[PDB]
């Protein structure tokens, strides 16, 4: 799926009461994707 | 320029439109200055800064959300690089009930004024220990809903899921 905002995993089920991860903090750089018009 | 990605994890947003509880961070680069801030959302209320968490590159972050009822729930993130924990509880009055129908582990390229900030390149965003509990269920995102961002023809991310884990990359 694509959409405009949102990347990831996404469940779709039922009586999702907890989610969680963990995730190192990348370092951010400028992006050079999008649009330029 | 101000290049952001959040990556946070949710409950709900996705099918259920009514909230979304989630927490994350942000990582953001203006110009050299690279920022890290945690945040709890209640959708469809505004974000909080976690103030009271010092996030930087190369932490591990925990986090999570727990939705004790429809309109109730914690955001907690945790540093577990340097122990720094915060946690919000919602206790109600919140701005709108969860289905409990969606959990997600998401980079997002968030709104930022009139428009999606920027998008950060984050390099690559893995969430390990990605966990939802449904009931008794503990659910990994093997099965979940890949999702990607495109805008204006390009893909920003590509993402890939394995038993445990959620992994973004800045395309």
């Amino acid at each position: 799926e694509y959409s405009s905002n949102w990347a990831g995993a996404v469940l779709i089920g039922d009586g999702y009461t907890k989610v969680t991860g963990e995730f190192t903090v990348p370092s951010v750089s400028a992006g050079s994707s999008g649009s330029s018009g | 320029e101000e290049y952001c990605a959040s990556a946070w994890v949710g409950i709900d947003g996705d099918t259920c439109e009514t909230a979304i509880l989630q927490t994350g961070v942000d990582f953001c680069y203006e110009d050299g200055q690279t920022s890290y801030d945690a945040w709890y959302e209640w959708y469809p209320d505004y974000a909080y800064d976690f103030s009271d968490i010092t996030i930087s590159e190369g932490d591990s972050i925990k986090v999570t959300v727990e939705a004790t009822s429809k309109s109730s729930g914690s955001a907690t993130v945790e540093n577990l690089t340097t122990g720094q924990s915060v946690t919000h509880t919602f206790s109600g009055n919140v701005e709108g009930d969860l289905c409990e129908t969606n959990a997600e582990w998401i980079v997002e390229d968030f709104e930022s004024g009139d428009s999606l900030v920027a998008f950060a390149d984050f390099g690559s965003v893995t969430f390990t220990n990605a966990e939802a509990t449904s009931g008794g269920s503990t659910v990994g995102p093997s099965d979940a809903t890949v999702m990607d961002i495109e805008q204006d023809g390009s893909v920003l991310t590509e993402t890939s899921v394995s038993g445990d884990s959620v992994t973004v990359t800045y395309v």
